[PDB]
């Protein structure tokens, strides 16, 4: 039913969107006390 | 025919106009509405303004095509008009760009004026403190009065006019910030119609030059007395605060709603009580706000007394047996009341004395906007206010709590005109305020729509027993 | 081992300049045409000596998306040196350079070394921004410029090293 | 930089390039692809620029940006390449519109050409005869001689050259249909460059008018010695069909298909036959065709001769002990082994000896190019057609299906280069032949590309068989 | 629009998706 | 009837008959396979045994309930079957569960046997070195000798058999890690029917103890001559190495395509070697391999001989004007291209000479594959290997590029039985090598199904230089 | 696209659909 | 998995556009045959 599938959709991209700012917010945490974590080797 | 037929029915207002605007998809709907915008009084459709442009920008090109007749429509009769458009669709977008270059496409004045004060803002960052600050504006808005009078007004005024005069001298700015906002005074003569009328022409000029607390009476006495133009009939006074580097688009989104709930409120027989004050915003950057009167905040007004709330109130009413005493704490209960049920709907937060202002007539109003909704502390009632009130056996607090109920009930059975206000404004919005998915879902619930009395009763107690933990 | 300093530098940019590969042809010599959005900011480094000092460049790459750009703004503290890239072949890159530098203006040091650079220059047949008007703007308002291709490696030493070295300068005294 | 190891290596060809463009959704690796397009040759592009064309219309405006630059810089070196891209950017459109007018800004004396051309084509439709419709033609066509020589040409010309004159007496009408198509023959003169020569020097002029049955070169003859400009070594003789009210894409699409099916098996070593003629969409309603000369229906070589086709061979060519026959029989196997995979494989349908034609050499070309792939009878083998092959148990005939057989293994091997050329086109399309959701997943089901030869073998008798039962 | 636009769409906002999670296992695994 | 026509020909083979059962969504096809799947020879199904299942598990209802019946058909026929069947829709669920169960509702000696042999691997954990390790476990290997002759058997044998004795002193454990392999040898005699035959007697058993480096026959000889059952036609010796905590499904997919390749070499006509070696999963924690034998690590052969590789070879075989010699380089030459075109295709990495075997005839042969394909150093051509093959300019070395090329152009022509392989078992995996969204797309991309032999000749010489640079 | 309108998209497809059905329908029966 | 639910909804369009069509077809030869039958009463 397409009201389920609609529900299903809009539902997988909020929890991204909350993922990605639960993460930007650990993220910013990181480059405000050990920033060296964060290198590319 | 049936929806034809409530279109043509008395119930047929821009409220309903612009709900269907919204959520109709059939391009039949959204033509018949963008014609039928020009049946409408002008005012009534001005307050939505920021809800069309908003659409415009951000929707189906259908869309934006039938909004746009009216408008330009409006913006050929009133150069005003076309002002907050230009401002607005500017502000907005950050579609947009081809529309406002063709209203722009005379009224360089009013821009000029507008970027001048904007500038002056700006340089004050390098002055680290209030005082010196306050110095530099002062001498350098003296200059504006050597453009005026022109073809020159401010949009935040209640009437049709033209700007004569600064009187620099009382201008002020407000704190120690790095782009710290001031505020000015300014004079004007009355219209009956701008567009085609006068400029008035120059006075020359020739104590009123000092500036101290007084009320505001006293100072339009002041500044008129000393005023080239102050004998005339036609004269007023208006006041601004300017903010050169503050976004005010969540400050005009509060505004709306404000104002709203304040209608809801005369509507349905609720003597809640609150003050919305006027925004303009200039850019995604910039603005201007009209301020309260006779108002300072509760955090000054205690360090400058040295008093208790309540003996603040005394000194400045009178004993609680005196008229002016009760009459000002009925004031304060109804602003707080108000206030209350505005701060829990729009989960305003950063909550303190130096976001509070208090007039001189006992009436609380809140002020700095910034963090509500879904953005990222609450509403709180200090015993030192619940003082003020009588205490928690007063009758006039017992007041405090129908009012509440009373307000909300009043609130539930109008939701629709609230959330369109919000649900319209938050369509291409990067703004703070709406970083959730869930806004309007979570503003919903607030009303409670489900609830019997009995149910918000409780709701309200909770509301409050939770406003003074702390 | 040691070095005699450390410099923070920063890319900023229009979304889609090239800023990534300007930065793994930089400090692994790697490019790649499949591009991988950058999210919030990236972290890279790499030595050089100048005037016979060792200087260790830590480089910030940023992204230009602006769903990020309330915590890119963050980082613009205290860096040295940002490399303000544009695409060579999209014109609009190159208008929007104006609102770029406001940006620095408001979130960053005011006395920062800039340097203006034109990417994709292997792109030749598909240049929408001439070298002669860039240049013109470079100066105009008191930034040093230079045209790359991250893909074919030109100039990408040299953008880094003439930053790094006109930095070195402006330290002293 | 595996990918761009492989961009930069021999191996990148046109084909690949487009292959990459149509699939990436990276738009560094268009932008990349529409830089490098400049690196290939014209020619070879050329043949592609239905796809590219198709495609900026049709994708996403990325992929559009990407291909505009060389097409701009093609057109500005060559009118006739501007020319192509004006007629398929209108006939692929019912954003095409705006880059259309942008090329467009010269052409008039082609363009009114043209229309002239297109214009009388379409007032034969009153005239309910061949004959009638033929006089009306031949005596119209001689007033477009007023205009020559001018800056015009015939797309469909192997070489670069200008327009000289018209044997309007030679031209003629094909059948007694509604808008009817009509053959004419056309005098022109070669050049290295038309972009920078000439417009040569009108020459007035003054047996040769009278039209027969004969064959190409006995009437390059007569026309010759007729004309003025006959004597010129750089004087040549073109031919087209007009055809001014039938869509001609579908003829377009499988012509490419022809083309590079033809090229697959030269590059393979498998001697199979067939022709792709020439297309020239001009509008979605018209356009032209380059015929076979030397050619007729094998309907009616068998109504005007009364003969068994294989009498037809023998009275033509010789006795099947000649040389003449044996190779005659040769081209005739090659080319029905050519068609019958081509029918196969483009579901080519409608198939009658109207649309079936026999070159002076004995190959045969199938013609009407409506009712392919999806679109809603197949390739016949009539015993009359095994009767020209020397029968079932004829060693020619045995050699067909290894032909056969031989050109469906090459085909498996360069299956990606056909497919290209169809799905690409299939893209914004709403023609006959892609009404199915399944046109392209069919098509490669048809390759059996999970086959072994021996089962290829199998599916060439099952192919063969099934020709034969009608 | 076309159904080849739908499933465009579909597979970018997946591969951005799948993207992003690898994104984040990769500051992850450095925090771990 | 054309879809029917095609399943009742010879063309439908397994492969075919799965490609349909996976991509056809029409339950009436399905059906219709999971009948003719009982129409098929055993043999050419069981290859396909785990794409059968892992679509049972993963898939639609449908398609599971298709399939079962021929599956439960066959598991009551063989008790091998059943087995294989139970271990596999273990391993590959971590749907499934009821029908194993139903499959083990006997196998109580072969199941308890295997639960040993991992017991006991899992107990050398607490031995830290190889030695101890060894010595611990040849003791203990003794004990289950006391359990034989019983229903058990080891399904990575050829034949069927039973298993009768474990020449305990012989085994060895492979390394020094945590949770080690060891290798074993068992004694069986071999049967004509497993299901209907014996469980042969006890024969108690009384040198051949002593273990040391010879080749395999002549391991054979000292085994079977100490042996109890060593005089019989019927005995035979086989190998495994024990995987207790090491997965295996990878490995299981690699065997796959190796044998898939193998095949493809075979029946084109491509004399390139490579070497298949049989996996047994047990759980997705545990299984068996069938190593080669007379076979050891480059790395290892290096340390032990202390020669270079060169050096090695004509010592082993003789100077390179021997047979022995020049017959063993080339086994070199045919088995390196072979297995670099494995790892291009596969993308194989962590290529090292601990991973890389030399056997006794000169082939090598690769073996670890955990990191594959999407996983996240490739093949690499050291010269020490082109100096075995004679040097750039050898003969040999051209004809190892003629033979990548040859090899390239068969897998090319069978592309969909490789991929189909990989393809199916993707589905409900969550193995390393299936971390990308692109792992089928980028493996199709590496047959470069566009390309010219031409073409293919430079991606050869790209590879083969990519190969020596490190 | 947001997907809000690719469900707006879908949800104005299937009115059609089930639309189309319901005339079908209407024409059949008078058939009957 | 998103795979099979593009799947499912992929093909439960292609049925519909086929059942349209089968629809349209009948439809087209009333049309040219009897169209008093599609008269609205
Ligand atoms: N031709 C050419 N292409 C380039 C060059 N630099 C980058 N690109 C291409 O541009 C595309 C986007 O580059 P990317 O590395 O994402 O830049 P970015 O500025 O980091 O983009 P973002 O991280 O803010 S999403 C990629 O396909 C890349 O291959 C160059 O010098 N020449
Ligand atoms: C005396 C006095 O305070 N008059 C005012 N009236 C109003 C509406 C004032 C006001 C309202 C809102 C805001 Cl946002 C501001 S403000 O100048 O920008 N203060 C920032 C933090 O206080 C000032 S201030
Ligand atoms: C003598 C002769 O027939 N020369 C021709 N050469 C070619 C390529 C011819 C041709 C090819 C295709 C088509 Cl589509 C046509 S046509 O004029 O349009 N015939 C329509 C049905 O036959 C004519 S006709
Ligand atoms: C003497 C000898 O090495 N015989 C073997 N034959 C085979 C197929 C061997 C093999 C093949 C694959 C693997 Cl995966 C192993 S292994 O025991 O598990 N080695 C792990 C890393 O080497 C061993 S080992």
């Amino acid at each position: 039913s397409r009201d389920e599938l609609m529900e299903a959709i809009q539902k997988q991209e909020e929890i991204n969107f909350r993922l990605q700012d639960y993460i930007d917010r650990i993220i910013v945490a990181i480059m405000e006390t050990n920033p060296s974590i964060l290198e590319v080797k | 025919s049936w929806l034809l037929r409530l279109f043509e029915s008395k119930l047929f207002d821009i409220s309903m106009a612009i709900s269907y605007l919204y959520n109709s998809k059939e391009p039949g709907v959204q033509a018949y509405i963008g014609n039928r915008l020009f049946c409408f009084r002008n005012e009534d459709v001005d307050f939505y303004l920021p809800q069309l442009l908003n659409m415009y920008i951000h929707m189906d090109e259908d869309v934006g095509d039938a909004i746009k007749p009216y408008i330009v429509h409006r913006c050929r009769q009133s150069i005003n008009f076309s002002l907050q458009c230009a401002l607005l669709l500017g502000a907005y977008s950050s579609r947009g760009t081809k529309l406002r270059k063709l209203i722009l496409s005379r009224l360089a004045p009013e821009r000029e004026f507008i970027k001048s004060l904007m500038a002056i803002g700006k340089r004050l960052a390098t002055l680290p403190t209030k005082e010196q600050k306050t110095q530099r504006l002062i001498s350098e808005l003296s200059l504006l009065n050597h453009k005026l009078p022109a073809r020159v007004w401010l949009p935040t005024a209640g009437f049709d006019h033209h700007v004569v005069r600064v009187p620099h001298t009382q201008a002020v700015v407000l704190n120690s910030k790095d782009k710290a906002p001031y505020l000015i005074y300014v004079e004007v003569l009355e219209c009956e119609n701008f567009d085609t009328t006068s400029v008035p022409a120059r006075i020359p000029e020739n104590p009123s030059a000092v500036a101290l607390k007084e009320p505001w009476q006293e100072k339009v006495r002041r500044i008129r007395e000393g005023s080239p133009y102050g004998h005339l009939p036609n004269w007023r006074l208006l006041s601004v605060i300017v903010k050169c580097g503050d976004d005010l688009r969540q400050e005009l989104l509060a505004f709306q709603v404000l104002k709203q709930l304040q209608s809801i409120w005369e509507q349905e027989r609720v003597p809640l009580w609150i003050k919305p004050y006027k925004i303009l915003v200039i850019s995604a950057d910039s603005g201007m706000i009209e301020p309260v009167v006779n108002a300072v905040s509760i955090h000054q007004v205690k360090k400058q007394s040295q008093l208790s709330l309540l003996d603040y109130f005394l000194q400045e009413h009178g004993s609680y047996t005196t008229e002016a005493f009760l009459s000002a704490q009925r004031n304060f209960v109804q602003s707080c009341a108000g206030y209350c049920l505005v701060c829990y709907l729009l989960q305003v937060k950063d909550r303190h004395n130096g976001n509070i202002l208090l007039d001189a007539e006992g009436h609380i109003i809140h002020i700095d906007f910034g963090f509500i909704l879904s953005s990222s502390s609450a509403f709180k009632l200090t015993t030192e206010f619940v003082d003020v009130m009588g205490g928690l056996d007063g009758d006039m607090f017992n007041y405090y709590k129908m009012l509440m109920l009373q307000g909300l009930i009043a609130a539930r059975k109008h939701m629709d005109k609230v959330v369109q206000i919000v649900e319209i404004m938050q369509q291409g919005s990067q703004l703070p305020c709406f970083h959730g998915s869930s806004t309007i879902r979570n503003l919903k619930e607030r009303f409670h729509m489900s609830m019997t009395e009995e149910q918000l009763q409780l709701l309200v107690e909770q509301m409050v027993d939770g406003s003074m933990r702390s | 081992d040691e070095y005699d300093y450390l410099f923070k530098v920063v890319l900023i940019g229009d979304s889609g300049v090239g800023k990534s590969n300007l930065l793994s042809r930089f400090t692994r010599n790697e490019f790649n045409l499949e591009s991988k959005s950058t999210i919030g900011v990236e972290f890279a480094t790499r030595s050089i000596q100048v005037d016979g000092k060792t200087i260790k460049a830590q480089i910030w790459d940023t992204a230009g998306l602006e769903r990020y750009r309330a915590i890119t703004s963050a980082y613009y503290r205290g860096a040295v040196g940002a490399l303000l890239v544009y695409d060579i072949a999209k014109h609009l890159t190159y208008e929007n350079v104006e609102r770029w530098l406001k940006e620095l203006r408001d979130h960053a040091d005011s006395n920062i070394v800039i340097m203006l650079v034109g990417n994709k220059s292997d792109l030749r047949h598909l240049r929408a921004v001439p070298t002669d008007e860039a240049r013109a703007f470079a100066e105009k308002n008191g930034l040093s410029f230079i045209e790359t291709s991250a893909l074919d490696s030109t100039n990408v030493e040299a953008a880094f090293q003439t930053i790094l070295t006109e930095i070195y300068r402006i330290v002293s005294q």
